[PDB]
């Protein structure tokens, strides 16, 4: 069920932290919390956006995209944040709602 | 001692860098490119923002209403759209944050999402003298970070050519876009011209190695930056090996174009080959 989606609603999971190892030894930065008015950097599937988070629940998120995307329900997706002038991949989700363009 | 030739193996020195920078060259070559305005020092709340992680948004720091309204006035000075950039990149790896796909910028929030989404402007930030041995990057003297807004205009990037110069010759130029044009082969000797008498007005450029990017739109080649002359500029359609090899004394520039028949065309074809059996 192909669609274009402006706002998002997503079941999200982060990671305790982010990936890799420090050559020090020492262990990588905490993901944090899922904030709004925040603005991430979502796969989409082939689509990279920018999506404003506006709201969140427990494992609920709601995000505006910055511009519409081709997508369906229940299509994986992946959650990234700038941390340190750099996109690092904080968790992953699914989408349960979205609302299309004009539709 | 040994005189050394026009070939030798290339370093980055921190003039190079500082002579690159959009305040720098467009002192000298106000005339030659499209209307830009400059905000010099970049404003600290815009600087202090930029430098937080993650990607805030108003609609946490962000930064201070005098500046916000500062870049609001310049791009309404610059018909209402913009093109930001900072000492010396745009954000046109991050155009996937952006509404519309493009640098084009009404707000200064769209100026923002931008500059603080790019890995450009994230090098422009830590990384501009990680290759200067001139400079000791440890924390860069007598500078400053700066805040482009160069007028935005609906530009053709068919005609939009890179052009390299080694010691104040022009080495040679290729197109900037990875797409096939057939109307640039047809028109590459004028454009040539074009390019070749711009860089007789660059003679005042304090250094004999750098990369000009052009935009030729009627007959008139706009300079849109200047690029230092080392690997850390993308050589596009040009190895940087091959742009050494190069012979900086030859009166002649290699072209490089990218690439995709009637009774005429093949006579006129078969006139050339019939040259080719003389000299
Ligand atoms: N004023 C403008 N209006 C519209 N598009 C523009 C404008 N200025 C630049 N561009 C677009 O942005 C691209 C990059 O611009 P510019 O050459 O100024 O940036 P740059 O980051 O310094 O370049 P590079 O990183 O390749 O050395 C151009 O190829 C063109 O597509
Ligand atoms: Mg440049």
């Amino acid at each position: 069920l192909p669609n274009i989606y402006t706002d998002i609603e997503i079941n999200y999971f982060l990671l305790r932290r982010l990936l890799g190892v420090k050559t020090d030894g020492q262990k990588q930065a905490k993901v944090r919390k899922l904030e709004p008015n925040e603005v991430l950097m979502v796969n989409i599937g082939s689509t990279a956006t920018g999506a404003r988070v506006v709201a969140v629940k427990a494992d609920m998120a709601r995000l505006q995209l910055t511009s519409p995307a081709c997508t369906e329900i229940n299509e994986k997706i992946a959650l990234s944040r700038r941390i340190e002038k750099h996109w690092r991949l904080i968790g992953w989700a699914t989408i349960k709602k979205g609302t299309t363009l004009e539709p | 001692l040994v005189p050394r030739g026009s070939h030798m193996t290339l370093i980055l020195t921190k003039n190079q860098v500082l002579h690159c920078q959009f305040s720098s060259w467009y002192s000298l070559f106000r005339k030659l490119t499209p209307k830009a305005k400059v905000i010099k020092p970049i404003p600290a709340t815009v600087l202090k923002y930029l430098h937080e992680d993650s990607i805030y948004v108003e609609q946490a720091y962000y930064p201070e209403r005098e500046a916000i309204q500062l870049i609001e006035k310049a791009i309404k000075e610059l018909g209402g759209a913009v093109v930001p950039k900072l000492n010396w990149s745009t954000p046109k790896d991050a155009l996937w944050i952006t509404t519309t796909g493009s640098l084009k910028c009404t707000t200064a929030e769209e100026v923002l999402l931008l500059l603080k989404s790019s890995d450009f402007v994230a090098h422009d930030l830590n990384h501009a003298f990680d290759d200067c041995k001139d400079f000791d990057n440890a924390d860069p003297k007598d500078f400053s970070f700066e805040l482009v807004l160069k007028e935005w205009f609906p530009m053709h990037a068919s005609t939009e050519f890179r052009c390299f110069v080694k010691s104040k010759r022009l080495i040679a130029f290729c197109q900037r876009d990875d797409n096939y044009y057939e109307f640039l082969k047809e028109n590459i000797d004028c454009y040539e011209k074009l390019i070749s008498d711009l860089l007789k007005k660059l003679d005042t450029f304090p250094d004999p190695d750098f990369v000009f990017d052009v935009y030729i739109h009627k007959d008139r080649a706009w300079l849109i930056d200047i690029n230092p002359f080392y690997p850390r500029t993308d050589g596009l359609l040009f190895s940087w090996s091959e742009l050494e090899s190069m012979n900086s004394e030859n009166m002649k520039p290699e072209i490089r174009l990218i690439p995709k028949a009637s009774e005429g065309e093949n006579l006129l074809e078969f006139a050339q080959k019939w040259q080719d059996l003389t000299n």
